[PDB]
């Protein structure tokens, strides 16, 4: 029976202590109490791990039945709430209640939540998609007799509901037998709703199985948290839809955590404490996460060097309305077997957000975005690509010489403006994507050759070539020295599946993705004194790749690297403004670019 | 159409020349106001067309001193000239044998030939001929020879379309202008002759086809 | 040959209150040799809900109820799952009421009725067959109610709800009302926690192909799958059902056609091919430790003599094919990265070299192994294709070829008759192991970390031993680097190997052991060597002198690039040589082993 | 739709604009305000300052003629790095009524017109592409010379006649619009070498070339002056005319203005095309066609807008000569 659990409930939210609060034993639902009764929230995410601490066998009807506890939890709550500080006690909620997974459950994943878990607490996994918006859905309807003057509810819980031409009190019946009653959407009472779909992640399918979904009916407080195209982890009630046998399921969700870390969403906790201080203080805190960048990989001092800025990025301008883009693009031309595809796989874990794509397995509106049609509807509706999805992050294209050339010029439009302008049939729009692009490609015939020239062993249009700030390029040297220590390095690794012990050992991936949000706020300027310094050092480039015979196509889109591609050094080393050593690093990196052809 | 009962059902196979007798009848699941639909409910079925003493006219054949030229004399009767083009037609008729080594790693039990040489239209009446006197043959210039995937307008998805070489079981397939076929077709006939099983693998369809047949090819 | 038993027969050496109180007797079984009451506390040690019988046993226990049993399977298998609660309640009633019903299969040898989808009439009404073939098809699991629990807030009591449908044994058309006002009075309240639901299925069985006439459609069957025999069938497969065969009618609007729809109520369910070889005698696993312990010296060699003696000739390529067969060992390191583990061969040669031989022996020895061609293959149709649903209408990702085929094995032949536009889409599945796919409405990563194993014929039709290798074979530097082990096997016009080439074909046209080296590579799979700094100094010798070009010869020209991708392939190559041994820890002797391999596979000879 | 709101100005402000309109260089002053980002490049602005003019609106029904077009198209034709694409981002972001196009990512029949299955009646229904959605005001089409001659071939229409004759499955009919393209191409090869003549630079048709008006050839090199002033201007923006004006000015000049030519006008329009045959004959460089002839008349008129002039004299006809001359140069 329940009347003796709505009192066993009650105990536990009034007598629980916790310690870790900083304080001494207060109590972790005593203040929840009060601020709910307030209306300085809305919901209440009793901890089932609190439970199971002093009744573990609460939690196991909880997880049993789940759905008639939630309203137990709801009745208790409804009760204490006056004894702290209209007709249905429903209209007067105000409230919500959602159970927060206990910690001895282990997280399934949508393929093995089956019948047999009918109408219990559950924990799922998945990718969302097709997130849809928020609409006020109905929980209570109010009725009004204009006629008698009164005020009538009735509460809902079918996906639909057939209202009332009643006025059923007996009253305004008795005296007339006549008299209709309105609708009215002032008295109701909706709250927030959508629903969303989950897939599984494609890599925990058979190898050849097609992944299978699940609907889940997000509401209350637990909306806009997800976005489409997403990893995250649900814990919700599993029941059947209403209106032979067969049934359709959805999961009811009660809690949402985003797990795109791979553990928990820790970028809100991204707090640099002052033992690291210590080390962001030091001379050349800007030489050791260039070594701490895909440590497996011996060599390639310089390029994990400016892998380092197109994750920190420049500052973009505004002047007199007209815009300066503030993010860095980066080519890796080099012979094979150079670690292109590894170092890119990396960049790609170290970003916020980011995403992959291969030159040859996509097409060029599916980067950008596509319009597509609903068989269901007849409607056109627009489709986000790649680089729509990687907006404030970093995407990340390998094999980008073999990309078909009909679908490598929509590149153009988001590597300057950083919009995507679509026409179509459809829609006409421009899309904010403000992506840094990161690409690797092979020379000509997949090996550099020093009979031709560059620009013939490169095949870049130089509209195309002059986008990039930096077009590194790598060569397999087959240098017997410099093979012999390649070698030593990649047998240490294949025995003790290590780096072998470096100068500075280097930082998790945790802390330097931390290190970095806390570094791209700066925003430092630059100084007059310096124009004068800069500027002959762009002269000087225009005359050499004017009196050359290999250069490349400088033009005046180079200036702006030199200025952009300094203030991220002065953004590194935590000055609020640029300095003429900064200066000479970039100087140095444009120019240990193309040396390893000489 | 008929509609047929417990013992005459699975009695005739499509192909088949009949003679029903029926009850013309009409559906009672009860373009026009009053209008039905129509069947015969057939109750009467009929079809249009080895022994010890005729196993007797093929042993002394078999035996007699020559018994090869015989046959080959009498395969061709219209077109003359040059009996060899006659000659190895006469074994493709018959055929080798069929081998399982102890690996399972079975052996072919047909043969290929090609006729080079200009189209005179003296080699399309030895095609005829030799689909007419087989066992089971099809002569071929709609689906294709091998298997297709197409987009079925009602399913609105993919689906196979075993050709002529899955149909013809142990039989003789004939084919002229062997530079005619389609590209897609040419390539699976050469993998058919290699492997001697067709395997597609594409948007829906995995499947399998063994394809037991011997080609008769004349070129151009 | 016909299937007559589940049990291949040749080789397996190597009222109704009568019929409740006999199976009751039939299930004692311990006065005799006590074969059941082995197998019903078998399962409660297991958590099972059904046990398999065997007919064969019903037959010589008792005649006249295995004839009654064949014929009005209903009735029978009513009175059989209620007789087994009743004998399960007598060892364990604290189990006997964790699970709402038993179950009970069959399998055995049934007379007639081991029938085919094309030979399965309308005289098999209720009546247990057993029918063979090929699922085409799945259905999307989904519960099925067999009972409700309700729940009134004012009167505090609790009503219950027994649900049947026509697809039950009793066969009963309840409605699915939900009773929400039993009586007008009080209301009431659905508990799903405590109500029970079940999950249901619905595959189709079709004909076996080579059983056909030919002449038309192969027939098919529908299957109803249950109670967790739900998910044992995927499409492709060879089963064996064993189930009552049942009519379920029906009525749009009062007025039924005489028509009905037949099924299939599923109670066993039986995969025909054996797909594995885990099952290893004490005996041979004895002589496994034997033989690897016997010679270290010579059991690779020994082991790839033995490899596919129908071939005469080609021992680099055998031995090659072997270190295949092994694999490597993938590291992940800490961080999360990951080096693959596998060997991709490629066998360039003149026709008529046992090329196509060499792939279809590769294909019946490792287990998990693809076959594909090279014009018969699209470059979307190897990994992974978009298409959408008939039912649902929404789009999925279809699994290519090189994904089905994880941890195993891929051969590819006419590699060469592919396009350009098609090899590009192997770049990613080749190295990285896993394909990623950014379609419309699909964004996907899926894992298929497997090998290749490739035939091309060269360009020119055959192999002009005077121009280069570099010219004879069309793939650009990028893909030949992926592929780390060419060979090229031009018809070996030497006068003397076609001699007994000749001979042992010609043998074979007048009809270390075969079915060993499956357990043997299927045991020393597993083991894991690691490196030692005695070889590990010289294999970082070995490659630092590889790609120094003059240390390699005049007149010798270059089949393929050295670069930091055939280090970790003479590691691969290394590790995969010390797991014949079963060694555990690679020597001196094997880091020699594999760089003899690579000098001969690397560097050909030009003539004039 | 503010042209009624023309008469709602301020008479103390078309004082402004009425004495504004009188000092020597009121043209270089307006001109030099355009995008105040952009380097020198004097001439480019000058053009596209008199594109937002445009030559008078004559009435041609009697003459049965037709219509004529009144605006002006503008090519911009250079090698990298010449600050193209920023000009037509900057005009896209002034004018109301605009359209930004690329050179692979539009096709044949979504710059003029298609033809959908209307989703519900089930019916073909014909739409409007980008040429005509802009219809009044400017259609950037940026990466000209990355458009496969098919898509190319579709401009001869609607920026010669101002129109578009529609001929499919069930429609047939006949729009309209008052576009003006601005276009930007890089010469074949993408660099400007001096070895080949003009014409091959550029490697358009002339059916095509013809149909411009200002073809802006931006021959920029390394001069070691430009470079340096041009880095110099561009640094200062990272350290930190008006527009209503501007934007006022240019409503009345269209609202209250129509000049008409002269007869010292028209006296030296005719000499300024018998010279302009002999030059462009030999050179090799473009030809010259009696289009032309018209286009000096739509720069001439524009020109005379600028100072509210409402008559056309001499100088508006050597201003806009010597602006077509030197623009090739
Ligand atoms: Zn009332």
């Amino acid at each position: 029976d329940y009347a003796l659990e709505k009192e066993k409930v009650k105990k536990f939210l009034q007598e629980f202590y916790q310690d870790d609060e900083l304080g001494k034993k207060q109590f972790k639902y005593g203040n929840q109490l009060v601020r709910l009764a307030h209306r300085e929230q809305v919901a209440l995410y009793v901890d089932l791990d609190d439970v199971a601490e002093d009744d573990p066998e609460l939690v196991d009807s909880i997880c049993e039945n789940a759905r008639r506890y939630a309203k137990l939890f709801a009745d208790a709550v409804q009760e204490l709430l006056p004894q702290y500080k209209q007709y249905p006690a429903e209209l007067m909620r105000r409230f919500e209640l959602y159970f927060q997974g206990p910690s001895s459950n282990k997280p399934r994943v949508i393929r093995e939540v089956r019948a047999d878990s009918v109408g219990k607490l559950v924990t799922v996994r998945g990718i969302v998609t097709r997130v849809s918006e928020v609409k006020p859905k109905m929980v209570v309807a109010t009725y009004t007799c204009d006629q008698c003057g009164a005020e009538t509810y009735q509460p809902i819980q079918s996906p639909t509901f057939m209202p009332l031409i009643m006025c059923p009190s007996q009253e305004c019946q008795t005296n007339r037998s006549g008299g209709r009653l309105y609708l009215q959407t002032r008295g109701s009472r909706f709250i927030k709703f959508q629903e969303m779909k989950m897939q599984e992640h494609s890599d925990q399918v058979p190898v050849g199985n097609i992944p299978r979904s699940i609907t889940v009916l997000v509401e209350g407080e637990n909306t806009r948290i997800a976005q489409p195209g997403d990893h995250v982890s649900v814990t919700g009630i599993f029941l059947p839809i209403l209106r032979g046998l067969l049934s359709e399921t959805y999961l009811e969700a009660h809690r949402i955590v985003k797990m795109n870390k791979s553990e928990d969403d820790e970028s809100g906790a991204g707090e640099l404490t002052r033992e690291e201080l210590r080390q962001i203080a030091e001379e050349d805190f800007y030489e050791k996460l260039a070594a701490s960048i895909a440590p497996e990989i011996y060599g390639h001092e310089d390029v994990k060097k400016a892998l380092l800025l197109l994750l920190v990025g420049g500052v973009d301008q505004s002047p007199r309305g007209m815009k300066i883009r503030g993010n860095i693009n980066i080519c890796l031309m080099g012979d094979p077997g150079v670690a292109k595809s590894q170092l890119l796989s990396y960049i790609d874990r170290l970003a916020p957000r980011s995403q992959y794509t291969t030159g040859r397995g996509s097409s060029g509106v599916g980067l950008t975005a596509a319009v597509l049609r609903d068989s269901v509807s007849g409607e056109l509706t627009l489709e986000g690509g790649a680089l729509v999805l990687a907006d404030q992050g970093v995407c990340c294209i390998d094999e980008f010489d073999k990309m078909a050339e009909a679908d490598r010029t929509a590149i153009h439009e988001v590597m300057e403006q950083q919009t995507i302008s679509i026409a179509k049939a459809g829609i006409l729009t421009t899309l904010n994507a403000r992506c840094s692009i990161l690409a690797a490609a092979n020379p000509a015939y997949g090996r550099y050759n020093p009979r031709r020239s560059l620009e013939q062993n490169i095949q870049l249009p130089a509209a195309l070539l002059s986008r990039f700030d930096l077009l590194w390029l790598i060569q397999d040297r087959p240098d017997r020295d410099n093979d012999l220590r390649l070698a030593q390095h990649i047998t240490y690794v294949h025995q003790h599946s290590r780096q072998p012990p470096s100068q500075f050992e280097p930082l998790d991936m945790k802390l330097m993705r931390r290190y970095i949000a806390m570094c791209r706020e700066k925003q430092p300027m630059v100084p007059e004194s310096l124009a004068d310094y800069i500027t002959a050092a762009y002269v000087e480039m225009r005359r050499e790749a004017w009196a050359s015979k290999d250069a490349t196509y400088t033009s005046a889109r180079t200036l702006l690297a030199i200025l952009r591609l300094s203030t991220a050094l002065a953004r590194l080393r935590m000055v609020d403004v640029v300095e003429k050593e900064d200066v000479n690093e970039a100087i140095r990196l444009m120019e240990m670019s193309k040396d390893s052809l000489l | 159409q008929l509609y047929c009962d417990r013992y005459l059902c699975d009695k005739v196979v499509p192909g088949n020349r009949v003679t029903i007798m029926g009850i013309y009848s009409i559906k009672k699941f009860g373009v026009g106001v009053g209008i039905r639909s129509s069947y015969i409910r057939v109750l009467g079925i009929q079809v249009d067309t080895v022994s010890p003493q005729e196993e007797e006219e093929f042993r002394r054949l078999a035996a007699l001193p020559n018994v090869y030229e015989v046959i080959s004399k009498s395969i061709a009767p219209s077109i003359f000239g040059g009996t060899d083009m006659k000659k190895a037609i006469a074994c493709l008729l018959f055929g080798g044998s069929r081998k399982r080594l102890p690996d399972g790693l079975t052996r072919r039990g047909d043969i290929n030939l090609l006729m080079l040489g200009d189209p005179g239209t003296a080699k399309s009446q030895l095609l005829k001929f030799v689909e007419k006197c087989s066992p089971i043959g099809v002569y071929t210039s709609a689906a294709g020879l091998t298997a297709s995937v197409m987009r079925d307008p009602s399913s609105r998805n993919f689906i196979m379309e075993g050709g002529a070489m899955v149909l013809a079981d142990g039989g003789v397939v004939c084919i002229d202008e062997f530079d005619k076929m389609r590209e897609d077709d040419r390539v699976a006939i050469h993998e058919a002759m290699e492997q001697q099983t067709i395997s597609i693998a594409k948007a829906g369809i995995t499947t399998t086809l063994n394809s037991r047949c011997s080609v008769l090819a004349a070129a151009n | 040959m016909l299937p007559r038993s589940p049990p291949l027969p040749r080789g397996n050496l190597w009222e109704l209150r009568e019929a409740q109180r006999d199976y009751l007797d039939f299930l004692d079984d311990e006065e005799d040799q006590g074969i059941y009451q082995s197998k019903v506390r078998e399962l409660i040690s297991d958590n099972q809900y059904r046990l398999i019988v065997n007919v064969n046993d019903l037959r010589r226990k008792n005649e006249k109820r295995a004839n009654r049993l064949l014929n009005n399977a209903f009735e029978e298998l009513v009175a059989f799952q209620r007789a087994l609660k009743d004998f399960v309640a007598s060892i364990d009633a604290t189990y006997a009421k964790q699970y709402e019903e038993f179950y009970v299969g069959l399998e055995g040898s049934f007379g007639s009725k081991h029938v085919s989808p094309r030979t399965l009439t309308s005289c098999f009404l209720s009546c247990v067959v057993c029918v063979e073939g090929i699922v085409t098809k799945c259905s999307l699991v989904r519960p099925k109610v067999v009972r409700s629990v309700h729940y009134c807030p004012a009167t505090k009591k609790t009503i219950e709800r027994r649900y049947s449908d026509l697809t039950t044994l009793v066969a009963f058309p309840s409605s699915s009302v939900y009773p929400t006002k039993d009586e007008e009075n009080n209301p009431l309240e659905t508990e799903y926690g405590l109500s029970v639901y079940k999950d249901h299925q619905t595959i189709t069985i079709q004909e076996m192909p080579e059983k056909a006439p030919a002449g038309q459609l192969p027939r098919s069957v529908d299957v109803i799958l249950d109670d967790d025999l739900v998910d044992k069938a995927k499409p492709g497969d060879r089963v064996q059902v064993v189930g009552t065969y049942r009519c379920l009618p029906g009525k749009k609007g009062g007025y039924t056609s005489g028509t009905f729809r037949t099924v299939l109520i599923a109670c066993n369910v039986k995969q025909m091919s054996k797909d594995a070889q885990p099952s290893f005698s004490a005996e041979d696993i004895a002589k496994i430790k034997k033989f690897s312990k016997t010679r270290s010296k010579d059991i690779f060699d020994q082991l790839a003599k033995s490899l596919a003696p129908s071939i005469h000739g080609h021992d680099y390529v055998k031995k090659a094919i072997l270190c295949l067969l092994l694999g490597g060992v993938e590291r992940d390191l800490e961080n999360g990265s990951h080096i693959r583990g596998d060997i991709n061969i490629l066998l360039i040669g003149d026709p008529s070299v046992a090329k196509s031989q060499l792939l279809r022996y590769v294909l019946c020895t490792a287990p998990r192994a693809i076959p594909t061609t090279g014009r018969g293959s699209s470059g979307v149709g190897l990994t992974a294709a978009v298409t959408t649903d008939q039912e649902t209408g929404e789009r999925r990702l279809e699994a290519g070829a090189m994904v089905l085929a994880d941890r195993g094995v891929v051969c590819i032949d006419e590699f060469d008759k592919m396009s350009d536009m098609d090899r590009t889409a192997i770049h990613e599945v080749m190295e990285q192991g896993r394909v990623t796919i950014a379609k419309a409405g699909i964004h996907a990563r899926l894992n298929a970390r497997c090998s290749v194993l490739a035939a091309a014929n060269p360009v020119y039709g055959r192999y002009d031993q005077y121009k280069t290798p570099m010219e004879n074979i069309g793939l650009q530097d990028s893909l030949l680097s992926r592929f780390d082990l060419l060979f090229i096997m031009l018809d070996q016009m030497d006068p003397e190997q076609d001699r007994e080439i000749s001979d042992h074909v010609l043998r074979m046209h007048r009809y270390v052991s075969a079915a060993f080296m499956k357990k043997y590579i299927h045991v020393a799979k597993i083991i894991k060597p690691v490196l030692t700094q005695e070889s590990a100094t010289y294999i970082a010798e070995e490659y630092s002198r590889l790609r120094s070009q003059d240390s390699m010869s005049s007149d010798t020209a270059r089949t393929s690039p050295v670069t930091a991708r055939t280090l970790e392939t003479l590691i691969r190559l290394a590790t995969a040589h010390a797991k014949a041994r079963m060694s555990k820890t690679v020597d001196l002797q094997d880091a020699e082993e594999a760089v003899e391999l690579v000098q001969y596979a690397y560097f050909k000879k030009v003539l004039e | 739709d503010e042209e009624a709101e023309q008469k709602l100005f301020s008479e103390k402000r078309v004082e402004l604009l009425k004495e504004l309109s009188r000092k020597p260089d009121i043209y270089e002053r307006l001109a030099s305000a355009l995008a105040p980002s952009i380097y020198e490049h004097e001439d480019i602005k000058k053009g596209i300052l008199l594109q937002l003019f445009g030559g008078t609106r004559k009435d041609f029904s009697h003459t049965g003629r037709g219509k004529f077009r009144a605006e002006i198209n503008i090519l911009l034709c250079g090698d990298p790095g010449t600050s193209k694409s920023q000009l037509l981002q900057y005009v896209y972001n002034l004018v109301p009524r605009g359209q930004y196009t690329s050179g692979k990512g539009s096709s044949a029949v979504g710059l003029t017109a298609y033809v959908m299955k209307d989703p519900e009646t089930r019916q073909l229904v014909l739409q409007t592409g980008a040429l005509v959605l802009s219809d009044n005001g400017i259609c950037c089409i940026d990466e000209f010379d990355k458009m496969n001659e098919s898509t190319r071939s579709v401009l001869h229409e609607v920026m010669e006649q101002q129109t578009l004759s529609i001929a499919k499955a069930g429609i047939i009919c006949q729009l309209n619009a008052r576009t003006s393209v601005l276009a930007a191409a890089n010469p074949i090869e993408s660099q400007w070498n001096p070895k080949k003549t003009t014409i091959e630079n550029i490697q358009l048709p002339h059916t095509l070339l013809s149909r411009f008006d200002l073809i802006f050839l931006l021959l920029d090199p390394q001069d070691e002056a430009y470079d340096r002033r041009l880095a110099h201007h561009l640094v200062a923006l990272y350290y930190q005319l008006d527009m209503a004006v501007l934007k006022d000015y240019i409503a009345y000049a269209h609202s209250t203005i129509m000049p008409r030519l002269s007869e010292e006008a028209s006296q030296a329009l005719i000499e300024a095309y018998v010279d302009m045959r002999k030059i462009g004959s030999s050179r090799g460089m473009v030809s010259a066609y009696p289009r032309q002839l018209e286009s000096l008349i739509r720069l001439a008129e524009a020109h005379a807008k600028v100072r509210l002039s409402n008559k056309v004299e001499a100088i508006d006809v050597e201003e806009a000569k010597r602006l077509h001359r030197e623009a090739l140069k």
